[PDB]
């Protein structure tokens, strides 16, 4: 996952800014890690480079 | 600037829009005017021509004219030192035609080569009504073919082939550096042409096992795009943040699942809506009619394709307003 990425990505849910708590980096793009909002302070994970931004449906 | 665009006869709707969404997107329309596959642009601003996709040629027109008075526009037009040929489309005769009028051009210095010219002089003839001009641009048919959906590493049926992938891109009018979104990717048609015109992809899919083939098919084509896991239903994207989208719906695969798709198109059409800029576009493909849930939106094109005789496409354009 681009990190220039985290410019236009929001939560799927209030669509509010989100943070990123790196794990595992690569000089172009973030590995493993989680996605944290700053305000419903819901949690998406990193894994392979590719982030799970699905609804907890 | 006159410019004649010898469009594809698989839709000529989307073909002439297709034209007509990127000549405003680079220049500036005086005016156009269409005839069957002929598309008439009075055209200044910067070349778009290597981009389209229902376009098989452009030429640069020099005149329109009866093809009595034919002779005499030859007699009139530019010569050149390099190698020239004539190349007519429509009416019989062609080739008897092409060699006479290279002979006009021969009687005034011109070099005529049929093998291996790098000028060619285009006569396009319609309802007894001559269009000349210099050929400025033809398309590679080749290049779509090399890219079949079924050439890929990552194969799933019923793909959106190339050709009309890369036209749905180029109806939202966005331009490289851009981005254009597909919120239901699947193997990446959208995202493969968009990536190939410069323009910056963004794929979702809410099957992990198809993000990641997705990402495997952008390698295969060396493309820098985002496949991203999410449901198109709830975009994890900021508001006027893509230029433009363009994508494949699920189709109803029977009429018993009639209302199946409904919340669907109501929650995307809201989100698209909300993370389209002002003035965004996406073009849609669908196999019923949506109108209902898109009259948020402006709908500037509305064509149909019917592919088995059990599946009829529905291909919209839709606005930001
Ligand atoms: N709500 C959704 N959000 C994200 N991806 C989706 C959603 N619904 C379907 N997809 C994906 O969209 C892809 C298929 C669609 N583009 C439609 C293809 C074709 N028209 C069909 O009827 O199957 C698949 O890879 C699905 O996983
Ligand atoms: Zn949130």
């Amino acid at each position: 996952m681009k990190r220039k990425l985290l410019e236009i990505l929001a939560c799927p849910l209030c669509k509010s800014e989100l943070e990123v708590e790196v794990v595992e980096e690569n000089e172009e793009e973030i590995i493993s890690g989680k996605l944290v909002c700053s305000s419903c302070r819901a949690e998406f994970p990193i894994e392979d480079g590719i982030p799970d931004l699905r609804p907890p449906e | 600037m006159k410019f004649l665009f010898y469009l594809s006869a698989d839709n000529l709707e989307i073909a002439r829009k297709e034209v007509l969404v990127l000549a405003e997107r680079y220049g500036w329309v005086e005016d156009y005017q269409f005839e069957e596959r002929l598309l008439l642009l009075d055209y200044a601003g910067e070349k778009f021509f290597e981009r389209l996709a229902y376009t098989n040629e452009v030429t640069k027109i020099y005149d329109i004219c009866s093809v009595s008075e034919l002779e005499q526009v030859f007699s009139e037009i530019p010569v050149y030192d390099r190698l020239c040929c004539v190349r007519v489309k429509g009416g019989k005769g062609k080739t008897a035609l092409e060699r006479k009028l290279g002979a006009l051009l021969w009687k005034r210095g011109a070099k005529v080569s049929v093998s291996n010219p790098e000028i060619v002089y285009k006569v396009y003839i319609q309802d007894d009504k001559c269009y000349v001009g210099l050929l400025e641009f033809e398309r590679d048919t080749r290049q779509f073919f090399l890219r079949r959906p079924d050439r890929r590493p990552f194969l799933m049926p019923s793909a959106i082939k190339p050709k009309l992938a890369r036209a749905l891109v180029n109806l939202t009018g966005v331009l490289e550096g851009e981005t254009l979104l597909d919120p239901m990717c699947g193997t990446g048609s959208f995202l493969i042409e968009a990536g190939l015109m410069g323009i910056n992809p963004i794929g979702i899919d809410f099957i992990e096992k198809i993000v990641r083939g997705c990402r495997v098919n952008l390698e295969y084509y060396g493309i820098e795009g985002s496949v991203l896991l999410g449901d198109a239903k709830n975009l994890p994207l900021r508001d006027e943040s893509v230029r433009g989208i363009a994508t494949d719906y699920p189709y109803l695969r029977s009429t018993k699942a009639a209302g199946t798709l409904d919340e669907l198109y109501s929650k995307t059409s809201e989100e698209f809506e909300r993370v389209l800029k002002k003035g965004g576009r996406a073009a849609i493909v669908t196999n019923i009619d949506v109108e209902s849930f898109f009259s948020n939106f402006e709908i500037e094109m509305k064509t149909e394709e019917r592919v088995h005789g059990s599946l009829t496409r529905r291909i919209y354009l839709l606005r930001r307003h």
